[PDB]
């Protein structure tokens, strides 16, 4: 597809980074190495549902001010295209495929068969979570329901399972045109407390790590590369400055589109024609 | 002259606030007497400006 690295890492960020405020003994775990007082306040203030000061996540040029006590500013950088395919052939297809899903599911009885409901019409089928199926089992997909046979599974007739699996668009056949590309975005914790500042960094870090292992960058935007700038004021000539220590986030990602093809040719026919010269 | 001409104001005096943290040198964000300022003030006066 064509993507937008800095609205996923919006998107990506600010719920994990929820997550971890309101979970205080994970902001106890991620400062172990900062001085007592200073991890004690950045506790204090930030984490915990109580939190009175809060964090706040955005692109760079708002027109409004914003929360300079603590807040991370994204910025999108540069990129480059680095490998190309033969022809630019990233893949090819016969059935239109979307994106990739995982989702919780409850096997049910329905006539001497077990399945499993699906929000979305089944692209293809990954992973049912902690089963492989035997040839006996009858395994078979339709529509947007996974069915799989009751007789000698009737123990599991309630079975919870996350179905890992993708989207179809539509039956048709093309070529996924495109290239890979390598992208660079910026992040910087604004604070004017300096160890605010180098708190955030912290988090931040946490964060991306924790974010290595997802879906989204595990199948797009591979090879996240992390480097760090120096702390150093943003601003220099208000009532205070204002700190910052920039990283930046570099991802190797694949930029396509799904060129259909419309010929299609389901028989030869064959002819002898006599030359008589 | 000054009186005549200046604005009312209230005067309220710096100093270094101790919640200073006695290895790094900032101050503590969640202090309540500065509010992440290094600089805690003295009870207002009033003058003219
Ligand atoms: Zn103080």
């Amino acid at each position: 597809a064509i993507t937008s690295v800095d609205s996923y890492l919006l998107s990506e960020i600010k719920p994990r980074l929820n997550t971890v405020l309101e979970n205080c003994y994970i902001i106890d775990e991620v400062l172990k190495d900062f001085d007592y007082q200073t991890r004690e306040s950045f506790k204090e203030a930030f984490c915990g549902k109580n939190a009175q000061h809060e964090v706040t996540v955005g692109f760079n040029f708002p027109k409004f001010k914003n929360n300079y006590e603590a807040h991370y500013l994204i910025q999108l950088g540069q990129g480059q295209e680095t490998k190309n395919s033969l022809g630019s052939i990233q893949s090819s297809y016969f059935e239109a495929t979307g994106d990739t899903l995982v989702e919780s599911s409850t096997a049910i009885r329905e006539d001497d068969k077990l399945v499993f409901t699906v929000s979305k019409p089944i692209g293809e089928l990954i992973k049912v979570e902690d089963i492989e199926f035997a040839k006996y089992d009858n395994l078979q997909v339709e529509g947007n329901k996974v069915s799989f046979k009751y007789q000698t599974n009737e123990d599991y007739e309630n079975y919870n399972a996350n179905i890992i699996f993708t989207e179809k668009k539509n039956d048709s056949k093309g070529l996924v045109k495109g290239f890979t590309v390598e992208e660079q975005v910026t992040v910087v914790g604004l604070s004017f407390n300096v160890d605010v500042a180098r708190c955030l960094d912290a988090v931040l870090k946490m964060i991306l790590i924790s974010m290595r292992d997802s879906i989204e960058e595990q199948q797009t935007f591979q090879l996240q590369n992390l480097s760090f700038g120096d702390i150093a004021p943003i601003i220099e000539d208000g009532d205070s400055m204002i700190f910052g220590r920039p990283t930046i986030i570099k991802y190797t990602s694949s930029l396509d589109l799904d060129y259909t093809i419309t010929q299609d040719i389901n028989k030869l026919t064959f002819k002898e024609r006599k030359d008589w010269k | 002259f000054i009186n005549d001409r200046g604005i009312k104001v209230l005067w309220e005096e710096a100093y270094f606030c101790p919640c200073l943290n006695p290895d790094t040198g900032h101050p503590r964000v969640d202090c309540p007497r500065c509010h992440g300022k290094g600089i805690a003030y003295l009870p207002p006066k009033e003058t003219i400006m």
